[PDB]
DNA sequence: GGAGGCCAAGATCTCAATTTCGTACAAGAAATCCTTTG
DNA sequence: CCCTTCGGGAGGTGCATCCCGGTCTCGCTTGGCCTCC
RNA sequence: UUAUCGGCGAGACCGGGAUGCACCUCCCGAAGGGUCU
């Protein structure tokens, strides 16, 4: 536990047994060893590059899997020149602070009010992607029916159920961080959310 | 003039408690935590230092002696100077140029003030904090509930007159009605107190104002009550204290201690051992301790210390070991040239 | 003018228990632990102090005496100040100028309040906690279950009237129905608790209120009869508990009052509660030792032994203290 | 007697005042679960 | 194979210090004077 | 990048005094009983 990684409390998937979870601090390079065992491995992803510069936005894998210069064969970022259209709306600096007191996870009433108002100003199907399920709960409580069907991802609920329910009847869909690589298709390949609302950037909590 | 380090351990024969204003919060009585909230608590060196300073003050009072009616020659200002280092007379500077060398003569003629300093004069004695050796050596003690005597025992009712029984009846009726009213005030005011957490900073002032007026309303509801002011029936909140048998490592240092100053300190320890009480909650007999200290000297320039002896304070007695400590105590006792009215 | 330290042991004639509010949790009644969940339980000094304070108060009212009808001259405020330490009239305050040097005269005139103090007046008596000597010596006592008398012994059927027999049958059937309903609702509550926030707590409060309403929808027998009794933790019979009290700067009168209160407590040596199960009965022996400040060792003034066979006092110092307290007619408790 | 070094003296004058990161997340499998039950 | 109780109640107050003591410099050139060669 | 080049530096103990303590019993009630070499 102490030597490296994160400590936590676990509840086993089957039989729901209490446990004390720790992180193996030397199996991080074993996966890299495992990849290199293959004749030639290729790690590809849509968000692997933090930045737009290949040789400075890729060190998260270089360090996480332990890859030194032995295993940096090529680092390239390929994105389409024009793929779809993106309009951007942002909360300026004067926008209310999200957490009045983030240490106790308290969302400021001003920011919640503004988020509720802006969500109520939408006129088409939309996918709100919160960070926490607590935030989902608070925005759902403050927000009401806005002429757009509301849908909520309950804590632990598999996103398949919520997405299937929301597909047939589109509208507001609040999803927490449980959805990481699942997007709601329109059941025939068409976009069914003109608006994608990130209420707050999913900042990770401090790890003391 | 040599440095004496008393390194040792204090066992807690009874629970050991203290109430430091910064340490305590709205939650309840809590010991200071030697760090952040969840850090291991320590007994303040301040309470220990004050206890031993008062013990030394009483030692000096007895040494000077009392006249036939039993009063001490010292002025009240001198009592305060000796035991608390407050010059109520109203003159003690620090950088007085003429007081540059008066410190030496003052220390020689006033061993207590030398030992325990004052405003402007350094204190040769430094009493460290007492920190528990092991874990879980502290807990909540003394929690309870003040009840009504006549309701716990009915034999006390045959002692009261009919008019007094009626007074108790009115007291209990006022208790019940005012308590339900105060409970309603408390529930509504904590209902809006939890709205403080998520509130605009401008509205936080209004929330504080509303809480303050509701507290004033509580006070008014208690004031209109006639029979009693404070509720007889009440749970007494427990206080945080070290467990019985808790072993706390303790460290003291008399810097450049003369023979007479160290002797006075040892006499203070001896007289303290008569009532080995540290801290508060004398009710519940908190503070009784069994402390043993090894006195070690360290001549500057030497690579190792020399253990002069050990001071063991136990409920069965005070054991002084080592000829050097006996010599210091004897030198302090036999030195008649002290003037504490300086 | 000496500080008397009573160091000794309390043997447990019948199990010794106390329900400290902070100690007891929803899990069950537990003795107040000496630090954490796993330490050795102790008997609070608070309960001992309260018991001996009430004993001293009874000593004082007995010494003052009663009228022909048998009424104590004191008033309610005086009674509370003496044994309870609470000023009904509200005429008490700490660090009050003018009370300076009223301490000595007040203590001399009121030895009891000198011993146990009042709000703002330091109490000379400090009543330490009872710590068991060895390991174990504590366990769960009481237990059992209240049961329907009428299904255990049947001679009572010959006592009850037919209408009362019908009432009993209705009681039994309706309590069985309430039992199954409450078992179902409590299982639901437990499952919801296992599920996991403020809204959940509000729902829990609403469900508890619904349970209370169901218990209120009960024509005759709102409280269940055939119910288990939660055991209470206590010290075992014969448990030796090391005990330390100290009268700080005690007069002969104050110490004599304390010894008199000890005798009156030994009249009914009960500590804590569960008096229904005779819990709290104790036999205690205390060596009384004084320590003149400045002296290196303390001197044993005497010994006090409390036993059902009697109260033994040895050492002429304790007799002198008791006689001094009894002889001193200059006490004024109506202050 | 020249040629290095150490010190003193030389005119009055330029404009400006500072304050404290981020908050809560968790999918399909060799597993050890297991070992049952017996 | 029973059936897990009621609620009581939740402090009053103190008091919140004094005083030091805030630096040199130097950002160039020249000659007069001192010893050195 | 309108050129070329240039460590700003050296010294300082901020320390000296204080007990946070003073008052509260958490108790109140119950048979766990009955069936079988």
């Amino acid at each position: 536990g102490l030597s490296g990684g994160q400590k936590g409390v676990g509840v086993s998937n089957k039989r729901r047994e209490p446990a004390l979870i720790a992180v193996n601090p030397f199996i991080g390079m074993n996966v890299g060893r495992y990849c290199t065992q293959w004749r030639s491995a290729l790690l590809t992803s849509a968000t692997l590059s933090i930045t737009s510069t290949p040789e400075t936005g890729m060190e998260w894998l270089c360090k996480a899997l332990g890859l030194t210069s032995d295993t940096i064969s090529i680092r390239k970022i390929f994105s389409p020149d024009v793929y779809g259209s993106m309009k951007l709306t942002i909360a300026g600096a004067d926008f209310p602070k999200v957490f009045n007191d983030p240490k106790e996870q308290i969302f400021s009433g001003q920011w919640l009010k503004a988020v509720v108002e802006q969500l109520s100003c939408i006129q088409g199907p939309a996918l709100v992607l919160t960070a926490s399920h607590y935030e989902t709960r608070m925005i759902a409580n403050q927000l009401g029916e806005v002429s757009q069907p509301v849908y909520i991802q309950k804590a632990g609920q598999a996103l398949s159920e919520i997405i299937k329910q929301y597909q047939e009847k589109p509208g507001i869909l609040i999803s927490a961080g449980a959805s990481v690589g699942v997007s709601p298709r329109g059941e025939n390949g068409e976009q069914i959310f003109q608006d994608l609302i990130i209420t707050r950037i999913p900042f990770l909590p401090p790890d003391r | 003039m040599r440095t004496l380090n008393f390194n040792g351990k204090i066992s807690t024969l009874e629970p050991l408690t203290v109430t430091v204003k910064n340490a305590v919060s709205t939650s309840g009585h809590r010991l200071p935590r030697n760090g952040g909230f969840n850090a291991a608590p320590y007994f303040p060196g301040t309470s220990i230092r004050g206890t031993l300073r008062h013990a030394a003050h009483k030692v000096i009072v007895d040494r000077v002696g009392l006249n036939a009616d039993g009063k001490s020659p010292f002025d009240l200002a001198e009592h305060f100077m000796l035991a608390q280092g407050v010059d109520i007379n109203g003159e003690a500077e620090t950088f007085a140029p003429g007081e540059i060398n008066a410190g030496a003569e003052l220390r020689s003629k006033n061993p207590l003030i030398s030992l325990f300093g004052r405003w402007g004069l350094s204190g040769k004695v430094g009493i460290g904090n007492a920190i528990p050796d092991g874990d879980n050596q502290w807990g909540m003690f003394g929690g309870g509930a003040r009840s009504i005597m006549f309701q716990r025992d009915e034999s006390l009712m045959e002692f009261l007159e009919t008019d007094q029984v009626d007074r108790l009846e009115r007291l209990l009726e006022e208790q019940a009605e005012a308590s339900v009213d105060i409970s309603q005030i408390k529930t509504e005011q904590d209902a809006l107190k939890k709205a403080m957490k998520s509130a605009d900073k401008d509205t936080k002032a209004e929330l504080q104002i509303k809480v303050r007026e509701l507290d004033e309303k509580i006070q008014a509801r208690k004031d209109q009550k006639q029979e009693s002011r404070e509720s007889i029936r009440r749970p007494i909140d427990p206080y945080e204290a070290f467990i019985t048998g808790a072993e706390l490592s303790h460290r003291m240092s008399i810097k450049n201690a003369t023979d007479e100053e160290a002797g006075l300190f040892i006499s203070a320890l001896i007289r303290f051992a008569a009532e080995p009480r540290f801290g508060g909650h004398a009710n519940h007999n908190c503070g009784l301790v069994e402390a043993h200290w090894t006195v070690t000297t360290w001549k500057p320039g030497e690579l190792v210390p020399v253990t002069l002896g050990e001071i063991v304070i136990t409920p069965n007695g005070v054991e002084i070991t080592g000829d050097e400590l006996f010599a210091m105590v004897k030198a302090f006792n036999e030195n008649q040239s002290f003037d504490f009215t300086a």
